[PDB]
C-alpha cells in the first residue's frame, strides 16, 4: 500500500 | 620680484599663480574667458588628519619656465609630531594645469624599516583642505556642479547635477569624479587618491567607494563660490594584519592631480559638464590595456573542475576557431576558470600552478600564442581571499584568524577554504612573488587577470582602495589587464566586471555602474556598465549604449548552448562593441535623471530627438554616431526603440530581444565593422565589411557607407560554425541594398568575393579536428572512414563522431615523441550491444586496443560539454573517457582508429581525441588480451579519478569528489581541526568531501575501464580513511546502477589512521560488472563538532588510495559439477516463478541460460566449467538475499515481531524496498506495528526513505492515524515538511483522511502552517473538506502568531 492504489479509496 | 604672484603659460591660457602656496588665483583662455581658482589666501596642508596653516617663511618658490613652477613648503606641528617638507610641482600644457607632490621629506624619520616594518612618525596621509584649484561663483552666468558617485542600482542614479547658488553650502562633499562650469567654461577634477567615501549603492568595498574630489563653497565677495580639490592621498601608510601585527607600506605612486579647463567643447551653444568631461579625458588615469576593450566581442568562460579536465587548453583553443569562423575573425576574451591545480576552486592562491591535466604551461602558452592570431585574448582566475591546504602558498602567516585567535574558515566544497591574511600577503611580498611565479610561466603571452571575489571582506574587514590600488599595480606590472568579479568593484583600474556583463547575476541592487558621467567618460574603456535586462527597470531597461550582455558554451555554471551563445553575441554584444569604437560627446535628454533625484540642472534639449534621449559619439577621425530613444516614457512602445546612425546614415533600428530571456525583438542593423581584431585599427578599403542582423527576419533596404556608394553589387555570405557560406551577389543601386535574412542569423556584406578565415583544427593535439568540429567534410579530409556501417558527423551544439553498423574511422597520429609512453582517452557513449572500440596501430599490427559494450554510466560532470543534461541521444549522455595505452613507435608510424564492431542499427558517440604523455603502468593482461591486474596510486592520472567515473549521488553537479593533494602538514590529521588525511600514498587519492545520507552510488568502474570476464573472480583491495562507521559502503553491481540491484557492504570508521578494504567479486554474465563506492543513510557521527569543524574534521568524507584489482584462480570444476549446480539452482528457484517480479524472473532466466551456454558449448575447456559454475554460486548468493528481503517485508506488512528480528539475523537488508521503493519501515508504520518500527530504526532503516511518489513512513502513518508511530518516526528524525508527488506534507494526507490527533502531533513539532500542497490548499483547506473543525482552528491560532 503506496499512495496509488489508496487515493483510487 | 617684489609680486607676490606669477604667471604660466602656454597656447591655450595662461595661469595666475601664487608664490606662497601651489595655489591658482585664475585661468585666462586664448578668448579671453576666465576660470577662478583660490581668491583667497588659504595655506592649509593636512599631515595625519592635522590642519596646518602655513606662513611666508614656511614656504619657497621657483619658476623653472614658462610651464612649470616649484614649491618647497616646512608643514610643522610638534605637538602632533609632524615635522616635514613638501616639494609640490605645478606644470601647465594646452587647457591643462597638473600639481604633483614631488618629493615628500620627513624630518621625524629614517624611512619603513626592511620588512615594512612600522615607520614611528610616518606620513600617512596628506591633502590641502580647501584648495580650490579650480572654482565658480553664483554670480557666474549658468554656475553649476556636476558629481558621480557609485551607484550599482539600476533604479538609482550616481549622479548629481545642481545650480550654484548664494544658498549652496558644501564643506568636503566627496565624489569620484566632480565638474563645474560657469561663465561659459567648465573643468573636472582628476586625482590618484585613493580615499573611500560616499557612495550612492554597492554591495562590496574593493575600490567601490573610491571618491577623489571634494567640494567646498566659501564666500567671494557677495558670491557663493564652490571650490574642487584633490581628495586625500595616502603616502606611508600604517596597517595591522589578522595578528595585530604592524606594517608600513610605501606609496602606490606619489600625490597627482589636473584640471583641464574647457569651452563649448562639444559646439552646442551651451557650456556644462559635458565639456568639461570631453577636456578631462586628457588628464585622467585610464585603465592598463583599456584600448583593446572594443575589440572583445565574444567573451566567455572555458571550465575546469575537479581533476576532470573537461576544457583542455588545446581544446579551447579549437573552440577559438569556432567561435572565429561563425564571428567572420572578430575579437576574443577567453576567461580560463580553472586554469590551475585541479581545477576551478582548487589550489588558491598558487598563481603559478598552472593544471598538470590541462597540458600545462606548454599548451596553455600554445592556446595564447595561436589563439591571439585568430583575435582571442585570454586570462585567469585567481583568488586572493580565500586558500586551500594543499597549496603550497598555505602556511601559518597566510590564515586569515578572527579576533579569538582562530580561523576565519571560507567554503567548503571539494576542501575546506581558508580564508588569507589580506594585509599580510600584501605587506609581506607574498602576493607579488606568487604573481612573478605566474608571469614566469606565460611570460608577455597572457591579456588579462580575472580577480574573484575582492571587495567582499573574506581576506579582511578593509578591502579598501588603497589595497586595491596596490592589488591591480602588481597585475598591470605584469602586463596584466585588470578584470574582478562585482559590479561596483574597481572603479580606478578594472575593465570588465563579471556581475556587469554577466546581467543575470545579483538582481537589481547589484549590477553595473549605474551613472551617466562615469559612462559618458569611460563607456569605451570598460565592460563594467547596466546592459538591457528589463526585468531590473531604470538603467537596465535599453540603455541607448547597449552593455555587455555575456554567455557561455565551455562548462560555467552548466552552460553549453553554442548556438544560444552566437545568438546573443549578435543580439547585444556587436552592436555595444561597434558603439564602444567611438566616445561619447554629447548626452541629452536622460529620463532617469529628474529633480527629485538630486539631477535638477540634468542637461536638456527640446531640440533634439522630440526632447527624448539622444546621444552622440566621436572617434579620432571624426566619424558621427547618433543613438536616439523612440521615447522617454516607459508605457511608451517607443521607449525601447533605438536608431543609431553612422555618419548620418541609418544603420540600426528596433527594439533589441529582451537582455533578460522574456521577449524577443524586431531590431535589425547592417553595421559598418571598420576595424581589425587587434589594435582596432582602420581595415584596408576593399576588406571593408558589414554585418546584418534581422531579429524576425524579412526584408530590409539600406543605404551602404558612403564608401560603397558607387558599387553595383556586394556579396553575402551566411555565417555559421564552417565560415562564410551560401555566397549571394546582391546589386547596389542609388546606393542602397535590399537584404533577405532568416530571423536571428548573421549575415556579412564584402565589396567583393572574400576568403575563407583559414582553419587548422587541433593544433598541437597530434591529430587533426579531434573535436569533430570541421562538419561532415571532416570524414573526407581529416579521417578515413571504411566498412559497411555508417560515420558522420552529428549534433548542432558540440559536434560528435555517430557510428553506425561496421565503420572504422582513422587517422595518422603527428608530433609524438619515439620511445614515449601516451595515453589516448576519448569520450564515448555506446547505444548499441556491439562492442565501440579505440584502436592504436603501427604498421598494421595493434599496439593497443579497448572496448566498451553498452554504456552503463551517465555522465554527471557539469562543466562538462556531453553531460547527461545535453541529450546526446533520448535524452541522456552516458559520455565516459575509454583509455588505451602505447609507447610512440621508433618508426613514427602510429595511427587511432575509433570503431563500432556489430552491423545493428544503433548508434555510438564518440569526441575528443586526446593523446597525451603519461607514464602510467598499472595495467597488466593475460595471454588472451583480458585482465590479470590493474593497480592504481592515483598518482599518473592523465585526468579524472580513473578507473572510477563520477556517478548520479549530486546530480548533474560540479561533483565534490576529487584528486586530494598531499601539502604536509596542513593536508594531513592533526593540522587545525582536521582529523582525516587527504592523501594515503604519495601525493595524490580520490577524495570524497560530505557526500553523506545520499542513499545512492557515489563513483563506480565501468567496464572500458575495468572489464570483468563472465564468470571470472577477482580480489579488489584498496586502503581507505572514512569518517564515521557505516556512512559509506562497497557497491557491487552489474550493469546500469539500480537501487536494490547492488550489493552492499558497510566500510568501518578509519579517520586519522589508513584502514584496509579487500573483497571478491564474481564477473557477470553480460561483462558488465563494476564496483564502487555508495553513500549510505547512515548518519555520520560529528564527535560534537560544532560549525565549520563539521566539515573540515573530516566525519563525512571518504579517502581511497592504492587501488589494486587482481584475477584469481578460483577451484576448478567439471562439466559436470556445472551442470549439477545448475539442478541446484533450479531446484531451489524455478518454483518461486509467481513469488518473483517479471524483471526479477528474466534477469534469473538470463543468468541461468548464459551459463548453461558457457557448459554445453562445443569444445569448452576447465576454464568455462569454473566460470559457469561461479556465475550460478553469485545467482545463489544474490536469489537468497532477494528471498530474504522480501520475507522481511511481508513480515514488516503482517506484523511479525518475531519473524522481522530473525530475518535480518540471517541476511535481510534493513532498507530493503519492492519496484516501488516500500520499504519495511514504511509497512510496519502504515500496519500500526510500533514495535517492528523501532527495531527496524535501531537496525538503520532509513527513516527518510522516498518511494516512487516521495511518501515517507511519516506520510504513510496518516492512512490509518498511528498516533504512537508518528512520534517515534518524528524522535528517529524523520521530515515533518516532506513533500510527496503531489505536494502533500504529512500534515496534508492526515487532514484529508481525517485523523484530528496526528494533525495535533505534526502542528506540534513545526510543520510550518504556511505551506501550500500541489494546488492553492493549505492545512486550512484541506480541514474544510473533510470537516475536520478542530483542526482548522488549532492551526488558525498557530499561524497568526
Ligand atoms: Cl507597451
Ligand atoms: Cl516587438
Ligand atoms: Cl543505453
Ligand atoms: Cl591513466
Ligand atoms: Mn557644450
Ligand atoms: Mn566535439
Ligand atoms: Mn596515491
Ligand atoms: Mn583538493
Amino acid at each position: 500500500p503506496f499512495l496509488a492504489l489508496l487515493a483510487a479509496x | 620680484s617684489m609680486v607676490a604672484c606669477e604667471t604660466l603659460k602656454t597656447k591655450k591660457m595662461e595661469v595666475q599663480i601664487k608664490k606662497n602656496f601651489p595655489s591658482v588665483l585664475q585661468y585666462t583662455m586664448t578668448d579671453g574667458k576666465v576660470m577662478y581658482g583660490q581668491s583667497k589666501d588659504v595655506r592649509t596642508v593636512e599631515i595625519n588628519g592635522t590642519n596646518i596653516e602655513l606662513g611666508d617663511d614656511d614656504v619657497t618658490f621657483k619658476k623653472v619656465s614658462d610651464t612649470e613652477a616649484t614649491y618647497t613648503l616646512k608643514v610643522k606641528d610638534e605637538a602632533k609630531k609632524i615635522d616635514a617638507v613638501i616639494t609640490v610641482q605645478i606644470t601647465v600644457k594646452a587647457n591643462q594645469l597638473h600639481l604633483n607632490v614631488t618629493k615628500i621629506k620627513n624630518n621625524l624619520s629614517e624611512g619603513i624599516p626592511e620588512g615594512n616594518g612600522v615607520e614611528e612618525n610616518a606620513i600617512q596621509t596628506l591633502s590641502f583642505p580647501n584648495q580650490s584649484l579650480v572654482s565658480v561663483r553664483s554670480s557666474q552666468e549658468n554656475a553649476q556642479f556636476t558629481g558621480a558617485r557609485m551607484s550599482s542600482n539600476t533604479q538609482k542614479p550616481g549622479d548629481t547635477n545642481f545650480a550654484v547658488t548664494e544658498d549652496t553650502n558644501v564643506t568636503d562633499s566627496d565624489y569620484t569624479y566632480g565638474f563645474i562650469s560657469g561663465a561659459g567654461l567648465s573643468a573636472g577634477l582628476w586625482s590618484n587618491s585613493e580615499h573611500d567615501g560616499t557612495y550612492v549603492a554597492a554591495p562590496v568595498r574593493g575600490g567601490s567607494q573610491n571618491t577623489r574630489v571634494y567640494a567646498t563653497t566659501q564666500q567671494t565677495g557677495d558670491a557663493t563660490s564652490l571650490g574642487l580639490a584633490s581628495a586625500p592621498w595616502y603616502y606611508h601608510r600604517t596597517v595591522t594584519d589578522s595578528k595585530g601585527k604592524k606594517y608600513t607600506v610605501a606609496e602606490t605612486a606619489l600625490p597627482q592631480m589636473a584640471v583641464a579647463i574647457a569651452g563649448d567643447e562639444n559646439e552646442d551653444g551651451a557650456v556644462n559638464w559635458q565639456d568639461g568631461a570631453i577636456a578631462y579625458r586628457d588628464i585622467m588615469n585610464n585603465p592598463y590595456k583599456s584600448e583593446e576593450v572594443p575589440e572583445l566581442v565574444a567573451w566567455r568562460i572555458a571550465m575546469n573542475f575537479g581533476s576532470q579536465a573537461q576544457n583542455p587548453f588545446l581544446t579551447t583553443l579549437d573552440n577559438v576557431k569556432k567561435v572565429a569562423l561563425n564571428t567572420d575573425g572578430l575579437g576574443q576574451s577567453v576567461l580560463l576558470k580553472g586554469y590551475g591545480n585541479e581545477g576551478h576552486d582548487s589550489g588558491h592562491p598558487d598563481y603559478g600552478d598552472i593544471g598538470q591535466r590541462l597540458g600545462g604551461a606548454d599548451d596553455m602558452n600554445t592556446m595564447m600564442e595561436e589563439g591571439s592570431k585568430y583575435g582571442a585574448r585570454f586570462g585567469v582566475h585567481v583568488n586572493a581571499s580565500e586558500m586551500y591546504p594543499e597549496a603550497k602558498a598555505f602556511s601559518e602567516d597566510m590564515v586569515r584568524r578572527n579576533s579569538a585567535g582562530g580561523l576565519s574558515y571560507g567554503w567548503n566544497w571539494l576542501d575546506q577554504g581558508v580564508g588569507i591574511d589580506g594585509i599580510y600577503d600584501l605587506a609581506s611580498g607574498s602576493r607579488v612573488s606568487r604573481f612573478a611565479d605566474l608571469s614566469k610561466e606565460v611570460g608577455d603571452n597572457m591579456d588579462f587577470i580575472y580577480l574573484d571575489v575582492w571587495g567582499n571582506l573574506t581576506s579582511s574587514g578593509s578591502e579598501d582602495s588603497w589595497e586595491t590600488r596596490k592589488m591591480s599595480k602588481m597585475i598591470n606590472d605584469n602586463g596584466w589587464r585588470m578584470t574582478t568579479e562585482w559590479g561596483s568593484g574597481n572603479e580606478y583600474d578594472s575593465t570588465f566586471q563579471h556581475w556587469a556583463a554577466d546581467l543575470t547575476y545579483g538582481g537589481y541592487t547589484s549590477k553595473g555602474e549605474n551613472s551617466e558621467v562615469m559612462r559618458f567618460l569611460r563607456n569605451h574603456q570598460k565592460d563594467s556598465w547596466v546592459g538591457d535586462y528589463p526585468q531590473y527597470g531604470g538603467a537596465a531597461n535599453a540603455p541607448l549604449l547597449g552593455g555587455y550582455n555575456m554567455k557561455d558554451f565551455e562548462g560555467w555554471q552548466g552552460r553549453n548552448d553554442y548556438a544560444a551563445y552566437i545568438k546573443n553575441l549578435y543580439t547585444h554584444d556587436v552592436s555595444t562593441k561597434f558603439i564602444q569604437h567611438f566616445k561619447v560627446t554629447r548626452w541629452v535628454n536622460n529620463p532617469l535623471l529628474t529633480a527629485d533625484n538630486g539631477n535638477a540642472a540634468a542637461v536638456s534639449d527640446p531640440n533634439t530627438n522630440n526632447g527624448n534621449e539622444q546621444i552622440t559619439l566621436k572617434d579620432s577621425n571624426g566619424n558621427v554616431v547618433v543613438v536616439s530613444r523612440g521615447s522617454n516614457d516607459t508605457s511608451s512602445a517607443a521607449y525601447r526603440q533605438r536608431t543609431i546612425t553612422f555618419n548620418g546614415v541609418k544603420v540600426a533600428s528596433g527594439v533589441v530581444s529582451a537582455g533578460d530571456g522574456s521577449a524577443t525583438g524586431d531590431e535589425s542593423y547592417l553595421l559598418p565593422w571598420m576595424w581589425d581584431s587587434f589594435t582596432g585599427k582602420l581595415v584596408k578599403d576593399s576588406e571593408q565589411k558589414l554585418y546584418h542582423w534581422n531579429t524576425k527576419g524579412g526584408t530590409t533596404t539600406w543605404t551602404l557607407p558612403d564608401s560603397w556608394k558607387n558599387l553595383s553589387s556586394v556579396k553575402v555570405y551566411q555565417l555559421t560554425d564552417q565560415g562564410k557560406t551560401n555566397e549571394q551577389t546582391v546589386a547596389v543601386s542609388g546606393g542602397k541594398v535590399t537584404l533577405t535574412a532568416d530571423a536571428e542569423t548573421p549575415y556579412v556584406v564584402y565589396k567583393g568575393e572574400a576568403k575563407q578565415i583559414q582553419v587548422n583544427w587541433s593544433e598541437g593535439m597530434h591529430v587533426v579536428d579531434a573535436g569533430f568540429n570541421g562538419g561532415s567534410n571532416t570524414l573526407t579530409d581529416n579521417w578515413t572512414v571504411s566498412g559497411s556501417g555508417k560515420a558522420e558527423v552529428e549534433g548542432d551544439n558540440n559536434a560528435m563522431l555517430r557510428l553506425t553498423g561496421k565503420v572504422d574511422v582513422s587517422q595518422r597520429l603527428t608530433d609524438l615523441k619515439a620511445g614515449q609512453k601516451y595515453a589516448l582517452y576519448v569520450g564515448v557513449d555506446n547505444r548499441s550491444t556491439g562492442d565501440a572500440s579505440v584502436t592504436v596501430t603501427s604498421g598494421g599490427k595493434v599496439l593497443a586496443t579497448n572496448s566498451t559494450g553498452k554504456s552503463i554510466a551517465k555522465n554527471y560532470i557539469k562543466a562538462y560539454g556531453h553531460n547527461t543534461n545535453s541529450n546526446t541521444e533520448n535524452g541522456s549522455s552516458y559520455f565516459q573517457n575509454m583509455y588505451v595505452f602505447f609507447t610512440a613507435p621508433e618508426n613514427g608510424d602510429a595511427t587511432v582508429t575509433l570503431s563500432h564492431k556489430s552491423t545493428d542499427g544503433a548508434h555510438t558517440y564518440f569526441d575528443d581525441v586526446r593523446i597525451v604523455e603519461n607514464q602510467y603502468s598499472g595495467i597488466t593482461y593475460e595471454k588472451d588480451g583480458t585482465l590479470k591486474s590493474l593497480t592504481n596510486g592515483f598518482e599518473n592520472n592523465a585526468q579524472g579519478i580513473w578507473p572510477f567515473v563520477v556517478s548520479g549521488s549530486e546530480g548533474v553537479e560540479d561533483n565534490r569528489i576529487h584528486l586530494s593533494e598531499l601539502h604536509a602538514p596542513f593536508t594531513r590529521a592533526g593540522w587545525d581541526v582536521k582529523k582525516m588525511d587527504d592523501v594515503l600514498d604519495g601525493t595524490w587519492s580520490v577524495k570524497v568531501n560530505g557526500l553523506t545520507q545520499k542513499g545512492t552510488l557515489v563513483y563506480q568502474t565501468i567496464p572500458q575501464n575495468v572489464k570483468f570476464e563472465a564468470g571470472a573472480k577477482y580480489k579488489v583491495s584498496f586502503d581507505y580513511q572514512s569518517g564515521s562507521d557505516d556512512i559509506y559502503a562497497i557497491a557491487v553491481g552489474q550493469g546500469e546502477y539500480s537501487a536494490g540491484s547492488v550489493k552492499l557492504t558497510n566500510l568501518k570508521k578509519a579517520l586519522g589512521e589508513t584502514g584496509k578494504a579487500e573483497f571478491e567479486l564474481t564477473g557477470g554474465v553480460n561483462g558488465d560488472s563494476w564496483f564502487g563506492i555508495y553513500s549510505t543513510a547512515t548518519a555520520p557521527d560529528l564527535q560534537g563538532s560544532t560549525g565549520n569543524a563539521q566539515d573540515f574534521g573530516g566525519y563525512k568524507d571518504f579517502v581511497l588510495d592504492n587501488l589494486k584489482i587482481e584475477r584469481i584462480e578460483s577451484q576448478t570444476r567439471t562439466k559436470a559439477e556445472a551442470q549439477d549446480k545448475v539442478k541446484e539452482i533450479r531446484g531451489k528457484y524455478d518454483s518461486k516463478r509467481a513469488e518473483l517480479s517479471d524483471a526479477a524472473w528474466q534477469q534469473y532466466q538470463d543468468t541461468l541460460v548464459k551459463a548453461r551456454v558457457l557448459i554445453n558449448k562445443n569444445g569448452a575447456t576447465a576454464e568455462d566449467f569454473t566460470k559457469a559454475y561461479d556465475i550460478l554460486v553469485a545467482l545463489d548468493e544474490y536469489m537468497k538475499l532477494k528471498d530474504l528481503d522480501r520475507k522481511l517485508l511481508e513480515a514488516a506488512m503482517d506484523g511479525q515481531d518475531d519473524e522481522v528480528r530473525i530475518l535480518m539475523a540471517n541476511g535481510a537488508d534493513v532498507n530493503a524496498a519492492d519496484e516501488f521503493g516500500t520499504t519495511p519501515l514504511h509497512l510496519a508504520a502504515f500496519a500500526g506495528h510500533l514495535e517492528i518500527v523501532e527495531v527496524l530504526l535501531k537496525t538503520g532503516a532509513d527513516v527518510n526513505a522516498d518511494d516512487v511518489l516521495g511518501d515517507t513512513p511519516l506520510h504513510l502513518a496518516a492512512y490509518f492515524g498511528h498516533l504512537e508511530i508518528v512520534e517515534v518516526l518524528l524522535k528517529d528524525g524523520a521530515d515533518v515538511n516532506a513533500q510527496d508527488h503531489w505536494g502533500w506534507t504529512p500534515l496534508h494526507l492526515a487532514a484529508w483522511w481525517g485523523h484530528l490527533e496526528i494533525v495535533e502531533v505534526l502542528l506540534k513539532h513545526g510543520a510550518d502552517v504556511n505551506a501550500q500542497d500541489c494546488f492553492g490548499k493549505t492545512p486550512f483547506d484541506l480541514a474544510i473538506d473533510n470537516g475536520n473543525e478542530d483542526i482548522a482552528e488549532v492551526l488558525q491560532k498557530a499561524a497568526k502568531l
